[PDB]
Protein backbone atom coordinates (compact mmCIF):
# COMPACT_ATOMS: atom_id res chain seq x y z
CA UNK A 1 0.00 0.00 0.00
CA UNK A 2 2.77 2.48 1.24
CA UNK A 3 6.43 2.77 0.93
CA UNK A 4 6.18 4.29 4.78
CA UNK A 5 4.25 0.97 5.64
CA UNK A 6 7.52 -0.79 5.70
CA UNK A 7 11.06 0.21 7.10
CA UNK A 8 12.63 3.15 5.17
CA UNK A 9 15.81 4.31 3.94
CA UNK A 10 17.92 7.93 5.07
CA UNK A 11 16.70 9.15 1.48
CA UNK A 12 12.93 7.81 1.97
CA UNK A 13 13.10 9.49 5.39
CA UNK A 14 14.40 13.08 3.97
CA UNK A 15 11.89 12.88 1.24
CA UNK A 16 9.30 12.23 4.05
CA UNK A 17 10.18 15.52 5.51
CA UNK A 18 9.39 17.72 2.74
CA UNK A 19 6.96 16.10 2.19
CA UNK A 20 5.05 16.60 5.35
CA UNK A 21 6.56 20.13 6.00
CA UNK A 22 4.66 20.34 2.24
CA UNK A 23 1.26 19.22 3.50
CA UNK A 24 1.36 21.50 6.37
CA UNK A 25 1.96 24.28 4.21
CA UNK A 26 -1.09 23.71 1.84
CA UNK A 27 -3.51 23.30 5.36
CA UNK A 28 -2.08 25.35 7.93
CA UNK A 29 -5.12 27.62 7.81
CA UNK A 30 -3.71 31.00 8.68
CA UNK A 31 -0.42 32.09 7.67
CA UNK A 32 2.10 32.69 10.75
CA UNK A 33 3.51 36.42 8.83
CA UNK A 34 -0.29 37.37 9.05
CA UNK A 35 -0.76 36.01 12.91
CA UNK A 36 2.67 37.53 13.83
CA UNK A 37 1.22 41.06 12.07
CA UNK A 38 -1.99 41.01 14.26
CA UNK A 39 -0.28 40.61 17.11
CA UNK A 40 0.08 44.72 18.13
CA UNK A 41 -4.24 44.01 17.57
CA UNK A 42 -5.65 43.69 20.44
CA UNK A 43 -9.59 43.86 22.00
CA UNK A 44 -10.04 46.97 24.35
CA UNK A 45 -11.48 46.88 27.62
CA UNK A 46 -14.69 48.00 26.14
CA UNK A 47 -14.43 44.92 23.89
CA UNK A 48 -13.46 42.55 26.48
CA UNK A 49 -16.46 43.58 28.79
CA UNK A 50 -18.91 42.95 25.25
CA UNK A 51 -17.64 39.69 25.20
CA UNK A 52 -17.64 38.58 29.06
CA UNK A 53 -21.54 40.04 28.37
CA UNK A 54 -22.20 37.23 25.58
CA UNK A 55 -24.61 34.93 27.35
CA UNK A 56 -22.72 31.37 27.65
CA UNK A 57 -24.83 29.69 24.68
CA UNK A 58 -24.26 32.27 21.98
CA UNK A 59 -20.18 31.76 23.27
CA UNK A 60 -20.46 28.11 23.16
CA UNK A 61 -21.88 28.59 19.61
CA UNK A 62 -18.82 30.86 18.57
CA UNK A 63 -16.01 28.70 20.09
CA UNK A 64 -17.60 25.43 18.73
CA UNK A 65 -17.88 27.00 15.30
CA UNK A 66 -14.08 28.51 15.07
CA UNK A 67 -12.95 24.90 16.92
CA UNK A 68 -14.57 23.24 14.14
CA UNK A 69 -13.29 25.51 10.95
CA UNK A 70 -9.60 24.85 12.86
CA UNK A 71 -10.51 20.86 12.61
CA UNK A 72 -11.34 21.34 9.02
CA UNK A 73 -8.28 22.17 8.29
CA UNK A 74 -6.46 18.91 10.23
CA UNK A 75 -8.83 16.89 8.44
CA UNK A 76 -7.37 18.64 4.71
CA UNK A 77 -3.85 17.79 6.69
CA UNK A 78 -4.45 14.16 7.51
CA UNK A 79 -5.63 13.70 3.69
CA UNK A 80 -2.58 15.31 2.78
CA UNK A 81 -0.45 12.76 5.04
CA UNK A 82 1.87 10.22 3.26
CA UNK A 83 0.41 6.76 4.46
CA UNK A 84 -2.77 8.51 5.61
CA UNK A 85 -5.32 7.93 3.00
CA UNK A 86 -3.80 3.66 2.57
CA UNK A 87 -5.44 3.05 6.09
CA UNK A 88 -8.63 1.61 6.35
CA UNK A 89 -11.78 4.03 6.79
CA UNK A 90 -11.88 2.67 10.33
CA UNK A 91 -8.42 3.31 11.31
CA UNK A 92 -8.77 6.91 9.59
CA UNK A 93 -11.78 8.33 11.36
CA UNK A 94 -10.39 6.20 14.70
CA UNK A 95 -7.23 8.97 13.91
CA UNK A 96 -9.01 12.16 13.86
CA UNK A 97 -11.43 11.46 16.65
CA UNK A 98 -8.61 10.81 18.79
CA UNK A 99 -6.23 13.51 17.19
CA UNK A 100 -7.99 16.23 15.45
CA UNK A 101 -8.48 18.68 18.65
CA UNK A 102 -4.99 17.76 19.90
CA UNK A 103 -3.44 19.23 16.60
CA UNK A 104 -5.51 22.14 16.88
CA UNK A 105 -4.49 22.64 20.57
CA UNK A 106 -0.75 22.56 19.63
CA UNK A 107 -1.42 24.62 15.90
CA UNK A 108 -3.06 26.84 18.02
CA UNK A 109 0.37 28.18 19.97
CA UNK A 110 0.72 29.64 16.68
CA UNK A 111 -1.88 32.61 17.52
CA UNK A 112 -0.68 32.53 21.28
CA UNK A 113 1.22 35.58 21.99
CA UNK A 114 3.57 34.77 25.21
CA UNK A 115 4.44 38.15 25.66
CA UNK A 116 1.28 39.67 26.75
CA UNK A 117 -0.64 35.74 26.90
CA UNK A 118 -3.33 36.50 24.42
CA UNK A 119 -4.86 34.27 21.63
CA UNK A 120 -5.99 35.09 18.07
CA UNK A 121 -9.68 34.72 17.92
CA UNK A 122 -12.56 36.63 15.68
CA UNK A 123 -9.74 39.46 14.64
CA UNK A 124 -8.07 40.55 17.61
CA UNK A 125 -5.97 39.49 20.45
CA UNK A 126 -7.24 38.49 23.89
CA UNK A 127 -6.45 36.98 27.23
CA UNK A 128 -8.34 34.14 29.00
CA UNK A 129 -10.80 36.81 30.36
CA UNK A 130 -12.34 37.12 26.73
CA UNK A 131 -13.58 33.48 27.58
CA UNK A 132 -14.95 34.52 30.98
CA UNK A 133 -18.91 33.92 29.88
CA UNK A 134 -18.01 29.99 28.64
CA UNK A 135 -18.21 29.38 32.37
CA UNK A 136 -14.71 27.38 31.64
CA UNK A 137 -12.29 29.11 33.50
CA UNK A 138 -10.24 26.11 34.45
CA UNK A 139 -10.24 24.40 30.83
CA UNK A 140 -9.30 27.97 28.81
CA UNK A 141 -6.23 28.42 31.78
CA UNK A 142 -4.59 24.81 30.98
CA UNK A 143 -5.12 25.58 27.26
CA UNK A 144 -3.34 28.90 27.26
CA UNK A 145 -0.87 27.77 29.84
CA UNK A 146 -0.21 24.72 27.48
CA UNK A 147 0.54 27.51 24.31
CA UNK A 148 2.71 29.60 26.74
CA UNK A 149 4.60 26.22 27.22
CA UNK A 150 4.81 25.39 23.68
CA UNK A 151 5.62 29.69 22.29
CA UNK A 152 8.67 29.00 24.96
CA UNK A 153 10.06 26.17 22.82
CA UNK A 154 10.20 28.67 19.75
CA UNK A 155 8.45 26.53 17.58
CA UNK A 156 9.46 26.63 13.40
CA UNK A 157 6.44 25.75 11.18
CA UNK A 158 8.85 22.33 9.42
CA UNK A 159 8.51 21.90 13.64
CA UNK A 160 4.84 21.93 13.82
CA UNK A 161 4.28 20.44 10.74
CA UNK A 162 6.90 17.62 11.92
CA UNK A 163 5.34 17.42 15.63
CA UNK A 164 1.88 17.56 14.49
CA UNK A 165 2.14 14.49 11.78
CA UNK A 166 3.51 12.27 14.84
CA UNK A 167 0.44 13.86 17.31
CA UNK A 168 -2.58 12.45 14.40
CA UNK A 169 -0.27 9.21 13.24
CA UNK A 170 -0.17 7.17 17.10
CA UNK A 171 -0.53 3.31 16.78
CA UNK A 172 -1.63 3.22 20.65
CA UNK A 173 -5.80 4.95 19.76
CA UNK A 174 -8.01 2.49 21.01
CA UNK A 175 -9.45 1.17 17.77
CA UNK A 176 -7.69 0.57 15.19
CA UNK A 177 -7.46 -2.39 13.26
CA UNK A 178 -4.60 -1.77 11.37
CA UNK A 179 -2.25 -1.52 14.33
CA UNK A 180 1.14 -2.83 12.84
CA UNK A 181 0.75 -0.50 9.50
CA UNK A 182 0.22 2.37 12.33
CA UNK A 183 2.57 1.24 14.10
CA UNK A 184 5.76 1.37 10.87
CA UNK A 185 4.29 4.49 9.52
CA UNK A 186 4.35 6.18 13.24
CA UNK A 187 7.95 5.27 13.41
CA UNK A 188 8.86 6.62 9.87
CA UNK A 189 7.23 9.68 10.98
CA UNK A 190 9.47 9.75 14.50
CA UNK A 191 12.61 9.55 12.35
CA UNK A 192 11.71 12.26 10.04
CA UNK A 193 10.58 14.61 13.03
CA UNK A 194 14.41 13.47 15.05
CA UNK A 195 15.94 13.87 11.70
CA UNK A 196 15.24 17.44 10.60
CA UNK A 197 15.44 18.50 14.49
CA UNK A 198 19.04 16.57 14.54
CA UNK A 199 19.75 18.30 11.15
CA UNK A 200 18.93 21.89 12.73
CA UNK A 201 20.67 21.24 16.02
CA UNK A 202 17.22 21.25 17.76
CA UNK A 203 18.00 17.80 19.58
CA UNK A 204 17.35 19.99 22.47
CA UNK A 205 13.69 20.71 22.60
CA UNK A 206 13.04 16.17 22.94
CA UNK A 207 13.28 16.86 26.45
CA UNK A 208 11.15 20.03 26.61
CA UNK A 209 7.96 18.60 24.46
CA UNK A 210 4.44 17.92 26.72
CA UNK A 211 3.94 14.41 27.99
CA UNK A 212 1.24 12.65 25.91
CA UNK A 213 -1.08 12.73 29.15
CA UNK A 214 -0.86 16.63 29.10
CA UNK A 215 -2.69 16.67 25.53
CA UNK A 216 -5.12 13.51 26.61
CA UNK A 217 -5.76 15.77 29.44
CA UNK A 218 -6.93 18.87 27.62
CA UNK A 219 -8.65 17.00 25.10
CA UNK A 220 -10.42 14.78 28.20
CA UNK A 221 -11.40 18.43 29.93
CA UNK A 222 -12.98 19.46 26.47
CA UNK A 223 -14.81 16.55 26.66
CA UNK A 224 -16.00 16.58 30.12
CA UNK A 225 -16.97 20.29 29.97
CA UNK A 226 -18.85 20.41 26.70
CA UNK A 227 -20.95 17.40 28.37
CA UNK A 228 -21.47 19.70 31.55
CA UNK A 229 -22.86 22.67 29.27
CA UNK A 230 -25.16 19.80 27.07
CA UNK A 231 -27.06 19.14 30.70
CA UNK A 232 -27.67 22.75 30.54
CA UNK A 233 -28.36 23.80 26.98
CA UNK A 234 -29.50 20.18 25.39
CA UNK A 235 -31.21 22.34 22.38
CA UNK A 236 -28.29 24.65 21.68
CA UNK A 237 -26.13 21.58 20.91
CA UNK A 238 -28.81 19.73 19.27
CA UNK A 239 -29.57 22.57 16.82
CA UNK A 240 -26.81 25.57 16.40
CA UNK A 241 -23.14 23.09 17.08
CA UNK A 242 -21.58 22.19 14.09
CA UNK A 243 -22.30 18.75 13.01
CA UNK A 244 -18.61 17.59 12.04
CA UNK A 245 -18.07 19.22 16.75
CA UNK A 246 -21.15 17.01 17.49
CA UNK A 247 -19.41 13.92 15.77
CA UNK A 248 -16.23 14.65 17.02
CA UNK A 249 -16.92 15.16 20.60
CA UNK A 250 -20.11 14.26 21.60
CA UNK A 251 -21.00 10.65 19.79
CA UNK A 252 -22.86 12.55 16.42
CA UNK B 1 -26.16 10.85 14.21
CA UNK B 2 -23.98 13.26 12.33
CA UNK B 3 -21.45 11.60 10.33
CA UNK B 4 -19.58 14.21 7.96
CA UNK B 5 -15.88 12.79 8.20
CA UNK B 6 -16.37 9.71 6.13
CA UNK B 7 -17.97 12.44 3.51
CA UNK B 8 -14.96 14.70 4.01
CA UNK B 9 -12.43 11.54 3.48
CA UNK B 10 -14.43 10.40 0.39
CA UNK B 11 -14.70 14.12 -1.14
CA UNK B 12 -11.81 14.60 -3.85
C1 LIG C 1 -5.22 26.61 14.81
C2 LIG C 1 -4.64 26.96 13.45
S1 LIG C 1 -4.12 28.67 13.26
O1 LIG C 1 -3.03 28.98 14.16
O2 LIG C 1 -4.00 28.88 11.84
C3 LIG C 1 -5.50 29.63 13.80
C4 LIG C 1 -5.42 30.26 15.03
C5 LIG C 1 -6.47 31.03 15.46
C6 LIG C 1 -7.59 31.14 14.67
C7 LIG C 1 -8.75 31.91 15.22
N1 LIG C 1 -9.72 32.30 14.20
C8 LIG C 1 -10.79 33.10 14.51
C9 LIG C 1 -11.43 33.75 13.31
O3 LIG C 1 -11.23 33.26 15.64
C10 LIG C 1 -9.50 31.00 16.18
O4 LIG C 1 -10.25 30.11 15.84
N2 LIG C 1 -9.24 31.31 17.49
C11 LIG C 1 -9.66 30.53 18.59
C12 LIG C 1 -9.05 30.73 19.80
C13 LIG C 1 -9.46 29.99 20.90
C14 LIG C 1 -10.49 29.06 20.81
C15 LIG C 1 -10.99 28.26 22.01
O5 LIG C 1 -12.15 27.51 21.66
C16 LIG C 1 -9.95 27.29 22.56
F1 LIG C 1 -8.94 27.98 23.15
F2 LIG C 1 -10.51 26.51 23.52
F3 LIG C 1 -9.43 26.44 21.62
C17 LIG C 1 -11.49 29.19 23.10
F4 LIG C 1 -10.49 29.92 23.68
F5 LIG C 1 -12.42 30.05 22.62
F6 LIG C 1 -12.13 28.48 24.06
C18 LIG C 1 -11.09 28.87 19.58
C19 LIG C 1 -10.67 29.59 18.48
C20 LIG C 1 -7.65 30.50 13.44
C21 LIG C 1 -6.59 29.76 12.98
NA1 LIG D 1 3.33 31.57 20.24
Amino acid sequence: ENLYFQGASLTEIEHLVQSVCKSYRETCQLRLEDLLRQRSNIFSREEVTGYQRKSMWEMWERCAHHLTEAIQYVVEFAKRLSGFMELCQNDQIVLLKAGAMEVVLVRMCRAYNADNRTVFFEGKYGGMELFRALGCSELISSIFDFSHSLSALHFSEDEIALYTALVLINAHRPGLQEKRKVEQLQYNLELAFHHHLCKTHRQSILAKLPPKGKLRSLCSQHVERLQIFQHLHPIVVQAAFPPLYKELFSGG
Amino acid sequence: KHKILHRLLQDS
